[PDB]
DNA sequence: ATATATATATATATATATAT
DNA sequence: ATATATATATATATATATAT
């Protein structure tokens, strides 16, 4: 039923400058230096990322890391490269790290980032294929346990090819009785081509009343959602299915205190800062009742800004949604606004991002995918081929 | 009225007007044109005048301290701290 | 067509560039008094530029920058010049860096940097041909991919001529039909003589009450854009171009949603902006904003011109959505991290002095402007009045 | 409470501290912790001798106590009602001071 | 709209705590 | 023993985010 994955553009062929013996001659190279400046240390694994090149080394015993994180400057010139920069901890094993800038920024396109065991294998209704991790891993972020995002990043830094991105993730292993789509893009261009796919329930919402009109219904089926689990006892979505299932596998198909498996809502919100310009005090409670506490019942957001200062993301919002993208913001007060570090500022701009995973503070820098116009039309139209735009009329 | 002859800065046009009566009649104004001064606004203890006056002034300041370099208009601001609670 | 390159002032006969004699005797000194401290190094090569000489140096087995950083004043009294810096890491080499400022500072001529290869090839409807850089390559940057700039620096730096090498660089690449600029001057002085170019759409604003006028048609224009784009499933103008090239070459052109064309680069020269804010007010601040949070796909670029550009001026929304910052000289290093976020840009010698920071780079590209006299200016814009008719966009 | 570094296990009668504050950010145990104290109270109290008020603005959260006989209130899963709630809380006290 | 409070970067001064 | 390297206190300047 789902599309096949042919219908993206295949892997590219590179120039590939890093080969296995420039790799090899490079890593002597650095061991010899880091010798010459009176640290024995001995490299012994190459990861060849897409943009940068971490050298795990093992250094020998005594070897503080450090008299290597000193030489960051030296190690610089030596290898000839633009800067080194020494990762103090691998976790899980004894090696210290040293990644090397590539020449030449490799792009990462989406076919490349789905055929990974860890998306065919994940297990869930929303995945997120964020891109390559920096040692080439591919990133599959599950949705429904972030639970909500807040994508931000200066204009050019690409935020809608990263929520095409995601949007496609939800495509191509949810059908439309396992994750609808609500879609509110105030700047009509990065999400007007979603148009009547099977899973929207309201069209591209474009009139900032009708995007008001859509996140009330949102919360109001998120309440009703709230009232069918309480009258069961399930905790929460997941459950709910699962009872859902058995009971309709087991010949006691139950009716609503007959009764259907639930879908997953994802709110796409296309540039927030628009429909807070414009309807923002009719918004600022409802997004902030959404976020606060629509995890059980599995209405999630994708709330993509340029800048989440206080005028435009209230802080009550803002702290109810602990998952941020940032994509290359110009100055480093930004991204204390995204994050609430520093990181975002040196970022190579076209794709990169520094995924914040919910629990950690720590940034797991990502190098974001790309869905170009058509290889998206393409898939909005095979899509289309295998259902109806079934609308729900009374949201807007 | 530097705008209306063409040139960019004071010097110019002074030099202009000069050259214009070297070949006879000055120029005409948007009467008869002549040579300009170099204003030379002094603010003596600039740290008071804004404790006086305070709002009033200081966006005067820095229109003058923005703009007027080309139009001769000139500042000499003595004060005895001048840090951002002052200037 | 395009003017001729040569209707700009000839090369400037170098003046007094240092005879290889006085560079290989500097350089022997540099080895004797760098061996006199106890650090054996080489010199290997000597680049001479406008302004600073680079004696590209070689440090031996074994040692650290830092024992030269800290020997940057001691280098400067052993030898004649003022002071010395550093470049810890050249990008690309194994050696070390020493500038040495020039006694003769010479110029940089525009029509160096414009007849130079690579302005001559640079396929982009939007150029800027800042200068050359230290060694002497000329550094020409696309503007469609910055995608905004904030020109700055006090009184006295070179940001008019700066805005004026700017867009001689857009007039001698763009027909009117491929980049077509606003213009606005609270000086009523600067920029009042590019005032009869076809390029233009609207008249120099030099009365400060119409510059309200012209960002609302900013502001109107990019929504017209915005939808003319949104109507054709594209999602910026270098989609939409191309779709109705393709379309010409196919025999069949489009439609307008008349006949459509290709659509020009608005480029949006806001010089002297905190004069600006401090006649107009919040009445401007909104409408900045706006082209800010976007336009980019709309193709209507934004260059600015401060002094000190802060909140005082500039909003930290407006401020956020422009990547990319020049700065020429500042006065105090308080004053250059408003602009690159480092303080580097108080070093500069002024004259056209500038420290291009790319969006996203914590090494900013030292450039030495280009000297653009007014003589070349008007002969660009008499050869203009001619080559096309003076346009202006009446419901402005 | 689990048990410590030493193996042994940390229970503490909760009218000594007399009152408690669990934190620490999301994946860490909160929710199992609560749930650890919860059922600590249940297996050694009958409902004569101890009462429960739950406030969980992430709702049903704690709805999987639901039914207890110790139970004085249902969960308090909204935002106005909470506060009013805690307003009995502080009356209560009062009149069992009195 | 206009005053505070906080966090940050940066610059001095001061000890301790390692290299040579 | 003496030159650097790392932490800390104090003061300035700026950008956000709150309150009146
Ligand atoms: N993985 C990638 N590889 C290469 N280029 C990329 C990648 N991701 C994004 N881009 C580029 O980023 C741009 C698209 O980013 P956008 O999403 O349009 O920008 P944006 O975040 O929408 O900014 P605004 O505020 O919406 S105008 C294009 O120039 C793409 O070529
Ligand atoms: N690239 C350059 N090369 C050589 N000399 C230059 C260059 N740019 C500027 N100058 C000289 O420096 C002077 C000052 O430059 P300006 O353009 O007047 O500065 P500015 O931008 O006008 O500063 P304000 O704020 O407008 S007063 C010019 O008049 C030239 O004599
Ligand atoms: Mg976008
Ligand atoms: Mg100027």
């Amino acid at each position: 039923t789902l599309p096949p994955l042919s219908l993206l553009d295949p892997a590219e062929v590179k120039q590939k400058s890093y080969s296995p013996e420039s790799l090899e001659a490079m890593s002597r190279l650095l061991e010899i230096k880091l010798k010459e400046f009176g640290v024995e240390v001995s490299v012994d694994s190459v990861h060849p990322g897409p943009v940068i090149t971490r050298f795990e080394i093992q250094p020998a015993a005594g070897v503080k890391v450090s008299r290597i994180s000193n030489l960051a400057k030296d190690l610089a010139r030596s290898l000839a490269v633009i800067s080194v920069r020494v990762v103090e901890v691998i976790p899980g094993k004894t090696t210290v790290g040293i990644e090397i800038p590539n020449e030449d920024r490799q792009m990462v396109r989406f076919s490349e980032v789905l055929s990974s065991p860890e998306y065919d294998e994940h297990k869930s209704t929303v995945p997120l294929a964020l891109g390559h991790d920096i040692g080439g891993r591919p990133i599959i972020t599950d949705l429904a346990k972030m639970p909500h995002l807040l994508v931000a990043g200066t204009t050019g830094s690409g935020k809608s090819v990263g929520v095409n991105a995601m949007l496609l993730s939800i495509l191509f292993k949810s059908t439309p009785s396992e994750a609808r789509l609500i879609m509110i893009d105030p700047k009509m261009l990065e999400l007007s081509i979603y148009e009547g796919i099977p899973h929207l329930l309201c069209p591209v919402v474009t009139d900032m009343k009708e995007a008001a009109n859509a996140l009330r219904w949102s919360v109001a089926e998120m309440e009703r959602r709230y009232r069918l689990m309480a009258a069961m006892g399930v905790r929460n979505l997941a459950g709910f299915n699962r009872k859902v299932k058995d009971a309709e596998e087991a010949g006691t198909p139950l009716t609503d205190p007959q009764l259907s498996t639930l879908p997953t809502i994802v709110v796409v919100v296309d540039e927030f800062a628009d429909m807070m310009m414009i309807v923002g005090k009719k918004v600022e409670e409802l997004i902030a009742r959404i976020a606060q506490k629509a995890r059980a019942a599995g209405i999630h957001l994708i709330l993509a800004t340029q800048r989440p200062s206080v005028d435009v993301i209230t802080g009550l919002i803002k702290a109810n949604i602990p998952t941020r993208i940032a994509f290359q913001v110009s100055s480093k007060i930004d991204s204390r606004t995204i994050l609430d570090q520093g990181g975002a500022e040196q970022l190579l701009g076209h794709g990169d991002m520094l995924y914040l995973p919910p629990g950690t503070g720590l940034p797991i820098r990502v190098h974001g995918a790309f869905v170009s116009d058509d290889e998206v039309h393409r898939v909005v139209e095979a899509w289309k081929l295998r259902g109806a735009p079934d609308y729900i009329e009374d949201i807007l | 009225l530097m705008a209306a002859m063409g040139v960019r800065n004071l010097a110019g046009f002074n030099r202009k007007v000069k050259d214009a009566e070297e070949a006879g009649t000055p120029l005409t104004d948007p009467p008869q044109l002549s040579t300009l001064p170099t204003i030379v606004v002094v603010v003596d203890e600039f740290a008071d005048m804004m404790m006086i006056v305070g709002k009033k002034v200081e966006e005067l300041i820095a229109r003058i301290a923005q703009k007027a370099r080309a139009a001769g208009i000139h500042l000499i601001l003595a004060t005895q701290r001048p840090s951002v609670d002052v200037i």
